[PDB]
């Protein structure tokens, strides 16, 4: 047994009936000392060091011939300058065995935090050495994490791509479906998770040219994905993980939901494909009513209107539907289904929720799309266009395909250093240089709507250590006062730095003009209401910082109308799951599952207690399944009113909670705007 | 919560040794060499005489100490899976292979033989320990009897799935594979009747039931050792059957809802060849706030 | 002599109640009176108390005793078809014919009924009294399992065979042909088991196991009657039943190798209508022609 | 019950002590005026006929309008001038219910027999008359039957390909293997069988990109594979079929063959992809030799010299191999993998068995590229080059896939009109304007081979039915004399008819001055031994018909070396399933089963007798079972020396014989010269 593996079983040993939460420091220290640096490979010079590492195709020599080794020589100085410190054994743990770069044989390691810290300020600065000494003291603060495909992949020779969030429409056609499987493959390779619009694709029992009864529906290429994505397993490292979402009111919604089933046969059952519905606000309708409901088939659909089915408002087009004889349907029970999906997502955690109409009511380019359906994560909502794959021989026409690039603000280290304007201006310019840099060769719909939307996820972390650290409940409405006044602030932060990004580079998105950015109908809600705290303790914690007023929203709206918004989509609430030990942060905006997080690693078990948890904010760290899930919920509405994009919602359960239960949950976060739902949660 | 499933699993895996002809293993037994004719009726012996004390005793003793109609039928199951047709089929592999003389010789060797004995001693000794209504002696008795289905045989499983997986002695091998698949199932039942009786236990007499059992694991498996050695030499297997005793050993833990004990190895790739919380309705007004 | 013939017959007769589907008795069930119903599930209930403790107790304490691997194999199979196939296809047709709460009521029914607890007292006081060595108890106990198998059923089998004669209820009428099958071997193998302990004997001994085994029958017999008449009463039979369980007795008695006890009668004839390819190695002249 | 299928039963009631045969005569006869006839659209003149079914989208007007309605009156009378009648009750019912076409409520009966013929006449005429009636008196005498494709879609607007069989090279990639998979699935939809060569896909355990043990191996691709056939099955009424093709010395041989054990997983096991195994002249050698052979890995074999293992000859470079330190290889044991091979035979059937040096020591086209794998029948023997698809913006290398247009000869009705250089010449004619008029817009590979070869694929059935009327036991050496004679001569003239295609058109197939017919050593055996009958009885035969001697054949290398050849491959002998039944003809010239046929259709049971069966000859219809398969190796030897395709050669196996008469078979075929092995057939 390790000297700090045992340290760090010590916190659980009580000493004087609390917790010994300061081996934790010991345990860090001991690992250090013991073992980082015992395998840390040391060199006489920084320059000895990079001269190694470039030739022994461990770096890119493209973004480091960008600086004179002067600056590079800085830039590590003001990495090392910070002196900073794990302050638990769990963060170094995960970096140096997560992101830390190691020998091709994986035996010892190259880089320290610094290291990895200032390569990736080196690359995202491209060139500028005090642009990287800023990103440098926005990293090594710990007041910006890039995502991990980013943090441990820029600057890497033998590196995936920096994206690993992708949605693809299919088109309802067998040369879309194989490209379709192509291109998840391809993507899979690379080492993104992978998301998948079924909804047009035809239902089951569909004619193909005249031969009726003819189509196996969603499940056959739901079958075909899940094989596409077991056998792009990322060379055999990570298992390939891919999403498929269908609407409600897709004909094949029932077989969707089967195959997540435990008693599903084998030939319907699907392992590795994650699944996701989208609910538009009609059968929330329906099923409150308690009318029978109808499911219709797509190509019917197509075929009489000349649109898909999931490409027309179903909200003005479902009576229409119902009423047309040439559109073939089926009555099925919408509370029945709702039911069902209580008893899936209780079961096995899926589907995903989205809810149509609460993501496309506050969507800013719907001229461009609505918003279809959510990635593999349900927080990217972005509007695509599906690609029209012809033979092999034709001109293919080429939509549009989600993909943006992740940045998660620590809440914690963003507020105590006042920095919310620098620490959201610097990331969205790193998430914009993400993205430019980000070519991928065979998506070509990913790869258009990368060059054309400029889409970014900047998302935030360390909600619940900020709040318990600073004597705030979760549930309480001083914390959504201080989610509210926050992510406003940082929403107008981004804003602002899109357009100022659009001035100096004279461009905008594409099809910007027809945004609600560009006809001020974004900004109504910021010029009319005020999002300064309500509360004394809340407006404390903004001491020193401007919190933008109405007029400094008017005059942003005065801005973004002259001169233009350079990103499509700007925030995204990820789940920043492994990141978030590296930064001592609670995971995303969600609340803690546990105060002491207990895990084994080998064969030896690991203790992380949430950062900052000590006797004073004991049950300030309330866990997330002994909280009200209604409070939770209105917590993530008042941040998702400031997220354009959505947010990774987990629905924390307890073993009592019944179907019911579950679904008053689900509409009461439909109710309350909340645009998608990830998982079920059941302790 | 798990008898009537166990009940399924087992009538369902119901075979009798006429099924599978033998005959056509002569034409690979013929080819092998002496050493390796003499350890496969070593270890055919062995098993033979170990699963004789399961069909006997083991079985028999627990069904008739175990409360519980429906325990008690599964138990006599697997008893008469014991008695019935792995007794048959192991006889019926040796009438096949060896002369009557040859098969009483080894007999006579292996009953004999000193990590045979001991291990089938150490068994039986605690099946004939058990006490009427005292339940810390039946889980005993039912560890050992875990040990026997799910870890001892396997030093002995060994080597006709070494030669299954070569595509030698095919017919007695496809024999062994149905035994083989029959004690599984009976060690991880048995093992859940012991967890039953574990888990009733305050935290003291739990600490000191693990540490029986791993003192048990220690001597069998010492033991085993020494017997692969006394078997496998011959024939320079021995590193490799040591690996499958350990693999095996860890099974027979997880049967008994215990921690692995052993480091996880491979296993020779021959060998592997050869080898809902409650639904209630929306009633309205859930859907109004 | 005997041993193998009975050992191949057993295994087979091997049958599993799911074999036969019984939606089909449905309908003349729902047809029949509320008295036949309530005879009915009381019959079966009756013999699925028998057959738990002929499974549970019985087969397995005598396979303890009697010597020998083969004779106790058959024994150990007869054990597992008692209560893992015979009371188990009782519960197959009560699921299938009756709703929750009856047959919650009529096994409750079982524990307070007093003919049937004074039936079970006596043949399961006898299994128990068996002792080790001492083949005068063993064969007292096979004395009180041949009338368990041979007799005591047979007021219970008298209604299913009834019904089925008639075209009712075939399907459940059919599991229980399969259960009288068997029983009828069990009981002539039993039997022939308890011969040899009495051949053994000398005539004054002799003499006394003829009382013990008529005392037993008569005793039996008497609760029997009352057993009868209390089930068969309500539904008019008593004395046909009566007339049944008498011709059985004497097949029982003549399973001991006695002389039949009752007098000849005419049975109900309604109840009378009741009634891979082989793996050779290449040779290396195989590759030249 | 019927009163036809009534009457068919009649047979198996045996009166006098004989079977009543006459009773199918009666049983076809109240078949057709009891169930055809009223069955039968019959409208007032033959002009109604065709415009009802152009215009209701039954035929294609393209074709129709090449001749003027006096000719196609001329065609249709022509057809039913011959007034056929069919024989037996199976050959009408097959017809009726497979390729007789219906109305599009499957309802009553459009086409005849005549009708049929008369249409693919018209199709494979392409304008002629007077082709036109030569077709229709070749296929109403039915001297040659066109393939179930042709002969089912010839003429029909929504059909299918006139081609069934594909042969795909899959190269040692990501983009290919997709490529692959889409392929697969859009000729699947068109309702060919796709066979796929999977010897160049790098074996499990292999680098992806620096990064080792990161390849699933060739058993994932098949995974991959069978759910694409699974997902295009075509309404599942003809589900999609596959065959994959592996050299015997790639490294997952072994658990290429463990996909087909009866005990393998749900993880590993195919079920819609047979399986075949390409076997060098090597492997039988070490085997024989009783050596330790090896398996290699593809992917280090490529890397060492730059191509990919199966593109190398085995039996040059497999020391190489074994010598090179930088080849990865794997210890084997041949005879145990051999034994394995015939113990899978017996136990499923599989693999196919090709036997690469029997395929390419004959091989005509070998300057293009060796025959590496064989098709889902296992008959067709081509030259293929594996293409390079790229990524998406970047241009594809595309290869040659092999598929060639099938078509039989009725052996029987060949010789009784004494009509061997007509009939073949017809079919040959026929056959190229089938590959002429073939384009497959979805498989460029396909489509550029189908294209530059210009291959076909004559075959013949009824030799079996031929030998048993005339009185020829099938293992007599006088049977293999008559074979021997009538390939030959079915040799000679197609090789005249090719020849004589390429004067006519000025072209000869792509690559044909480096074929064996160019530099003359094709014809050695053809001018150096004659090839007429060695027995009076079989000289009898071709009485009436003249027999190219060594002369002829010298003139016709002639003829070819100053014109060339037009198809660079031009017969295979195909299994010819269900055309036997309409042709009333043994299938293929395989020995027949069984001497009456009995099967079930819906809830009726009816049987057929072998075509021409009686008392006279009843054991002359030996079944294929009874009969030693080593003579029947020695018969399809003797006609593969006339074939430069393979033949389907199913292998007919009682229950007695062990797996060492499996493999004394299969090493007495590879002795014998067979160049591959169908089927494993087990009674
Ligand atoms: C991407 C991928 C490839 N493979 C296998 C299948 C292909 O035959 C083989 C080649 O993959 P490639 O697509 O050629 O990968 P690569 O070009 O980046 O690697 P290399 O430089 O070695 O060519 O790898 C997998 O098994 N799983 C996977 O996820
Ligand atoms: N010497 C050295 N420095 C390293 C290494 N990895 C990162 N660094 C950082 C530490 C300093 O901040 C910076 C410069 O180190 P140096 O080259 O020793 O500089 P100097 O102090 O000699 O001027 O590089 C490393 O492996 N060796
Ligand atoms: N009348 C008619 N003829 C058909 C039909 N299908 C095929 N035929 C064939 C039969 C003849 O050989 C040929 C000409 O038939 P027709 O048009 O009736 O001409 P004719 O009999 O007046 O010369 O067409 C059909 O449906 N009707
Ligand atoms: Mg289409
Ligand atoms: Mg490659
Ligand atoms: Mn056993
Ligand atoms: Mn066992
Ligand atoms: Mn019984
Ligand atoms: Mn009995």
């Amino acid at each position: 047994v390790p000297k700090w593996i045992q340290l760090n079983n010590e916190i659980m040993i009580q000493k004087d009936g609390k917790f010994q939460f300061d081996k934790d420091k010991e345990a860090v220290h001991s690992y250090f000392v013991d073992y980082i640096n015992q395998n840390t490979v040391f060199f006489h010079n920084l320059k000895e060091k990079l001269d190694y590492l470039v030739e022994n195709q461990y770096y890119e020599e493209e973004f480091l011939s960008l600086y004179s080794f002067e600056d590079i020589k800085e830039v590590f100085k003001t990495a090392y300058a910070k002196k900073f410190r794990f302050p638990s054994f769990m963060s170094a743990f995960k970096f140096y065995n997560d992101y830390a770069l190691k020998t091709n044989d994986k035996k010892k390691i190259l880089e320290r935090y610094e290291d990895r810290i200032s390569i990736v300020a080196l690359f995202f600065a491209n060139g500028d050495t005090e642009k990287a000494k800023e990103y440098v003291n926005l990293m090594i603060n710990q007041e910006y994490q890039p995502s991990t495909p980013t943090f441990l992949n820029a600057g890497r020779k033998r590196r995936g791509e920096l994206v690993s969030c992708f949605l693809l429409e299919v088109n309802d056609s067998l040369n879309d479906i194989s490209r379709a499987i192509d291109i998840s493959m391809q993507l899979s390779k690379l080492g993104g998770g992978v998301s998948l619009n079924l909804s047009k694709l035809r239902a089951k029992g569909e004619a193909i040219k005249d031969v009726e009864n003819a189509t196996k529906g969603v499940v056959g290429v739901m079958k075909l994905l899940d094989n596409a994505f077991r056998y792009a397993d990322q060379m055999g490292q990570r298992q390939g993980s891919g999403a498929a979402y269908l609407n409600i009111f897709h004909r094949d919604i029932n077989d969707f939901l089967d195959t997540k089933k435990i008693s599903a046969d084998e030939d319907v059952r699907v392992k590795t494909l994650s699944i996701g519905v989208v609910i538009p606000d009609k059968f929330v309708e329906l099923a409150r009513e308690d009318k029978a409901a109808y499911v219709f088939y797509p190509h019917t659909i197509y075929k009489e209107y000349g649109q898909h089915m999931d490409e027309m408002d179903m909200n003005e087009m479902y009576d229409k539907f119902v009423d047309n004889p040439r559109v073939k349907k089926e009555k099925i029970n919408p509370r029945k289904l709702l039911e069902k999906l209580a008893m899936l997502r209780s079961e096995s955690g899926y589907p995903y929720i989205m809810f149509q109409d609460n993501v496309n009511k506050v969507h800013a380019n719907n001229h461009i799309s609505k918003v279809k359906f959510s990635n593999l994560c349900s927080e990217v909502l972005q509007a695509s266009q599906v690609s029209s794959y012809t033979d092999y021989d034709e001109e293919d026409e080429i939509g549009l395909d989600i993909s943006c690039n992740l940045g998660s603000l620590n809440i914690l280290n963003v507020m105590e250093h006042k920095s919310i304007e620098k620490t959201v201006k610097l990331a969205t310019d790193s998430l914009t240089h993400v993205s430019e840099t980000t070519d991928i060769r065979n998506a070509p719909a990913v790869r258009r709507a990368n060059k054309a939307m400029k889409s970014i996820g900047l998302g935030a972390m360390n909600l619940h250590g900020y709040l318990a650290q600073n004597g705030i409940a979760y549930e309480s409405p001083e914390a959504r006062d201080f989610a509210n006044t926050f992510f406003m602030m940082v929403n107008f932060y981004s804003i602002q730095r899109s357009a100022e990004i659009a001035k100096e580079k004279g461009e905008t998105f594409d099809q910007y003009e027809g945004s609600t950015y560009a006809t001020g109908e974004y900004f109504d809600k910021y010029v009319s209401t005020d999002f300064s705290p309500k509360y004394e303790k809340i407006a404390n914690l903004f001491e020193g910082m401007h919190i933008p007023t109405t007029e400094d929203w008017k005059k942003l709206k005065a801005f973004v109308a002259e001169h233009g918004m350079y990103h499509s989509y700007r925030l995204c609430i990820a789940p920043t799951g492994s990141i978030s030990y590296v930064q001592s942060s609670t995971a995303s905006v969600m609340p803690i599952m546990e105060r002491i997080e207990e895990r084994t690693y080998g064969n030896s078990k690991t203790y992380y207690p949430m950062p900052g948890l000590a006797s004073n904010n004991w049950f300030f760290y309330k866990e997330a399944y002994d909280m009200d899930m209604f409070k939770v919920v209105d917590m993530i509405a008042t941040i998702q009113q400031h997220i354009d994009q959505g947010i990774s919602f987990t629905l924390f359960l307890k073993d009592t909670m019944t179907t019911r239960d579950l679904n008053r949950i689900d509409l009461y976060a439909h109710h309350r705007g909340i645009k998608t739902i990830y998982y079920a949660r059941t302790k | 919560d798990f008898t009537q499933m166990f009940y399924n699993q087992n009538v369902k895996q119901f075979w009798l040794p006429e099924e599978i002809a033998l005959n056509g293993d002569l034409l690979t037994w013929k080819y092998l060499g002496k050493n390796e004719q003499d350890t496969y009726m070593k270890v055919l012996a062995g098993l033979t005489l170990l699963d004789t004390e399961q069909g006997n005793t083991g079985m028999p003793i627990v069904a008739e100490h175990v409360d519980g109609h429906q325990r008690k039928a599964v138990l006599n199951f697997m008893a008469m899976m014991e008695n019935a047709v792995h007794a048959k089929s192991y006889s019926n592999i040796f009438m096949t292979l060896a002369p009557t003389e040859t098969i009483n010789e080894v007999f006579e060797w292996v009953k004999q033989n000193k990590y045979l004995q001991k291990k089938a001693q150490m068994i039986v000794g605690l099946y004939k320990a058990i006490q009427k209504d005292d339940e810390i002696s039946l889980f005993k008795a039912m560890v050992a009897s875990v040990y026997l289905e799910s870890f001892l045989f396997y030093s002995g499983f060994y080597y006709p799935l070494y030669f299954y997986g070569q595509g030698k002695l095919m017919q007695s091998g496809e024999i062994i594979n149905l035994i083989l698949r029959d004690e599984a199932i009976h060690g991880v039942y048995v093992g859940l009747l012991a967890q039953e009786i574990y888990n009733k236990q305050t935290e003291e007499k739990k600490a000191e039931l693990r540490e029986f059992a791993i003192d048990l694991l220690n001597q069998l498996y010492e033991n085993e050792l020494e017997y692969t050695e006394d078997l496998y030499d011959q024939v320079g297997l021995s590193h490799d059957v040591k690996k499958f005793i350990r693999y095996n050993a860890n099974k027979a833990l997880m049967n008994l809802g215990f921690d692995p004990y052993f480091e996880e190895e491979d296993i020779n790739p021959i060998v592997l060849n050869g080898l809902k919380a409650t639904v209630e309705p929306l009633k309205d007004d859930d859907f109004y706030f």
